[PDB]
């Protein structure tokens, strides 16, 4: 784990890892190789990772004992009919359907995806059958909060009297389906957790755009002047009905006879048969259809067809640490500037209109789709004649805004409908209330170029660089040093932390831990003795004097506590600024369980992050950007 | 399939941070000092809330100030790994080592062991005296041990050379 982990992910995230064509590897598993490693042991592999067991199934609910699961056959096709087809053609229906135990939103996400093949081939990799290489093991791409997931899974189905429990066809044979759910269930930890999902959700996770949703109950005036342009991009739609089957709407053009202008739906059905009273549809379909769902695309899916106007694009990341960069809504200005910041900047407009989405990233807590999520949403402001500056507390304590987000969902992924003038606007993601622990994605499907950045710093110290020489010490100071140390005449870490310590009676406090003394010398013994004479002393004594200013500057109290919101503005005083990752390190690595950074701990960050610096600084003599070390000298650094 | 000691400890989280089985440095701190400040062969006052820390934030690949319990195991069994070594070297039961005994415990713990690395670690845990106490050696091990994966992670290849953007460096240096 620690953060070279995260850290090296980047690197490999930043060149491929996650696109399509290389997709991660959930659990660290190959098919690849567990399949070539299993036709060769002449075996059927076996999931050690998602096992053919019952917590598989499910826990409370389709959890084991319960006997919605009590009594159960994983049969593998074979076992179970003969001749199974992975995936045969692409039909005119889809035969699709649910067992027992199985949910229902699986129906409708799977069945649009048979009806356009090309959707397909990003999640399932058409590329596997059941006897050219045969081992018993399936694979399918999943996208999930902004990268795409590779997953590895046995073909044991969950059956009972030779019946499949969830997501089946009606004419046996193809098995695509039962597996492409039996993965999703495994990455998302277990079957009775799709117990729920969103058409919406699932979905997006099956190729990757964005689903916005309307109730037809009460819609938008343009509400038709979008599916057309739904349609026309390439984008998909379906519609429910409190009747519980989900349709497709395959197109609508506005056909006029010259004196009635009677506009038409044509709707679709997957499964073939369509019947009924009215016309394609008399539009009088909105008093009677309930729900309609258009799912825009990420722009790489069809890969091909110059059919469709393609939407433009641009994704980022960011997350929320409690006591730090966790502000949320406008109604907390007193954290809400410190949430992450992005620039959008619009060139050209229609003949502009852009999709802007915030998922939120999973969490250990949550066992269910649906389930435990946070209340996200989203603010937009003006530009008023602008980056490299994290807007502060004043940027927002003015502007008012300029259109937020439609409210504050409880809910995974959130998306508004956007058209303005060329111009750069500001949007601050961020959850309900503040400190929020937690992580996300913010997409972005426009029109026309977008460049999407960030509002935030850079690593940027330039402290105050004194070069006396043994000397500049108004001597009265001068005085008052070598009596305080005896015969060399030198400090050391821990007479420095006495020393010091008997040097306090002014206002919790009680001097430093060895540790900051330990690195304040760290920070200057440079001959490599481990002590210290009147010039770095000096500089101590005096750079502590500036530090002791601002705890107390901000500490308008006899606490000796401050918040940890202010550890931002602390470091600026100090003289250092850096991006939203950091001051997270800061404040995780330095406040306390409550939040609150003690005078100790303040100073032993300003001294090591002064060091550290410095160190790097020094080694970076041409301003490259990076320092090359090998083992050894890395573990020296290393230890503080 | 594991051991009744972390089947306990299990049970104390989900009765701290529930589902989100999480801990945090503090947590972490005294249910770490309650197992180790138990066993009197071996003496300490118990973990500082800066060892613990340490601990936590070389476990976190989210910055969050949190030990997931799985990343616990890991570090907790290491932690019994060491509290072996030292309380095997440490007889005088004053709860420090011998300055040249620490040479002694730390190739007991498998590494190179190089000179300049050496006064490092001999600056930063040890005692005016020279003796490192409980806490601070094992503190010690897991930061380090950390910095040996840290590096063997940065560098997937293996041109024994890692290399960083100064982000990357203050990142890695700041969080432990």
């Amino acid at each position: 784990a620690g953060i070279a982990a995260k850290l090296a992910k980047d690197r490999e995230a930043a060149e491929g890892l996650g696109s399509h064509e290389r997709a991660i590897k959930y659990l660290n598993q190959d098919y690849e190789a567990l399949r070539n490693e299993c036709l060769e042991a002449g075996t059927l592999f076996q999931d050690p990772s998602f096992p053919a067991i019952p917590s598989a199934l499910g826990f409370k609910e389709l959890g084991p004992y319960s006997s919605k699961t009590r009594g159960m056959r994983w049969k593998r096709p074979t076992e179970i009919c003969a001749d199974p087809q992975f995936i045969i053609g692409g039909a005119t229906r889809t035969d699709i359907c649910q067992g027992a135990l199985g949910d229902c939103w699986l129906l409708a996400a799977i069945a649009s995806l048979t009806l356009n093949e090309e959707i397909l081939a990003r999640v399932v990799p058409l590329n596997q059958s059941f006897q050219e290489n045969y081992a018993g093991i399936f694979h399918f791409q999943f996208w999930q909060y902004g990268e795409w997931v590779e997953v590895v899974v046995d073909d044991r189905l969950p059956t009972k009297d030779g019946e499949l429990l969830f997501v089946h066809s009606a004419e046996g044979s193809e098995f695509w389906s039962a597996l492409l759910e039996k993965a999703y269930a495994k990455i998302n930890g277990c079957y009775e957790a799709l117990s729920g999902g969103a058409t919406t959700e699932g979905f997006e996770d099956f190729t990757g755009g964005i689903a916005e949703w309307y109730e037809l109950k009460k819609p938008p005036p343009n509400l038709f002047k979008i599916i057309q342009k739904a349609l026309q991009k390439g984008s998909l739609l379906g519609c429910s009905i409190d009747k519980g089957h989900a349709y497709s709407v395959t197109g609508a053009e506005e056909v006029e006879s010259n004196g009635s202008l009677q506009k038409l739906i044509r709707i679709r059905n997957p499964w073939g048969e369509v019947e009924w009273t009215g016309r394609w549809m008399s539009f009088s379909d909105f008093l009677r259809h309930y729900s309609r769902l258009e799912i825009c695309n990420l722009t790489p899916d069809t890969l091909t067809s110059d059919t469709y106007k393609k939407w433009k694009l641009t994704k980022m990341d960011g997350n929320w640490r409690r006591g730090s960069t966790a502000g949320g809504c406008r109604n907390y200005p007193n954290t809400f500037w410190m949430n992450p910041q992005y620039l959008i900047k619009l060139e050209e407009e229609d003949e502009c209109t852009f999709l802007v989405g915030l998922i939120q990233k999973h969490r250990r807590r949550q066992r269910k789709m649906g389930e435990d999520m946070h209340t996200i949403g989203f603010g937009i402001y003006e530009v008023p004649e602008e980056t490299n500056i994290h807007l502060s507390k004043n940027f927002f304590l003015t502007n008012r805004a300029r259109e937020r987000s439609d409210t504050f969902i409880n809910l995974r992924e959130v998306l508004n409908r956007f058209k303005l003038p060329p111009g750069e606007y500001i949007l601050v993601p961020s959850t309900f209330e503040p400190n929020k622990d937690g992580d996300f994605c913010i997409r972005v499907f426009s029109e026309k170029k977008a460049d999407y950045q960030a509002v935030d710093d850079e690593i940027e110290a330039n402290l105050e660089e004194f070069d006396i020489s043994e000397d500049d010490i108004d001597d009265g100071v001068r005085r008052l040093f070598a009596q305080l140390a005896g015969e060399d005449a030198e400090i050391s870490a821990f007479e420095l932390q006495t020393i010091l310590r008997r040097v306090l009676a002014k206002r919790k406090s009680d001097g430093f831990s060895i540790e900051t003394c330990k690195i304040m010398v760290d920070m200057l013994d440079s001959d490599g003795s481990g002590k210290l004479g009147l010039k770095e002393f000096y500089i101590l004594w005096t750079k502590i004097q500036k530090y002791q200013k601002i705890y107390r500057e901000i500490d308008v109290d006899r606490s000796g506590t401050m918040n940890s919101y202010e550890m931002r503005k602390a470091l600026e005083e100090a003289g250092f600024k850096m991006p939203c990752q950091l001051h997270q390190v800061i404040v995780a690595r330095f406040a306390d369980d409550q939040l609150i950074i003690d005078f100790d701990n303040f100073v032993r960050c300003l001294v090591r992050l002064e060091t550290l610096f410095k160190i790097f600084k020094q080694l970076d003599p041409e301003n490259t950007g990076t320092i090359e070390l090998d083992l050894i000298s890395w573990l020296c650094f290393s230890v503080l | 399939n594991e051991s009744e000691e972390v089947r306990q400890f299990r049970r104390l989280f989900a009765q701290l941070a529930g589902d989100d089985m999480e801990v945090s440095a503090t947590e972490l701190m005294n249910i770490l000092n309650k197992v180790v400040t138990r066993h009197p062969d071996l003496k300490t006052d118990g973990f500082g809330i800066d060892t613990c820390r340490s601990m936590v934030a070389v476990m976190d690949s989210d910055t969050t100030g949190k030990l997931g319990f799985e990343e616990f195991k890991y570090l907790w069994n290491n932690i019994k790994r060491w509290q072996a070594i030292y309380k095997q070297f440490d007889t005088d039961r004053s709860g420090t080592i011998c300055s040249s005994e620490l040479p002694g415990a730390f190739e007991a713990a498998g590494f190179h062991l190089n000179e300049h690395l050496y006064n490092m670690i001999i600056r930063r845990y040890s005692d005016e005296s020279g003796n490192m106490d409980f806490d601070n050696f094992i503190s010690c091990l897991v930061r380090l041990d950390a910095m040996f994966r840290a590096f063997k992670s940065l560098d997937k290849d293996g041109t024994g050379q890692i290399q960083v953007n100064i982000q990357e460096w203050l990142q890695l240096t700041m969080y432990s």
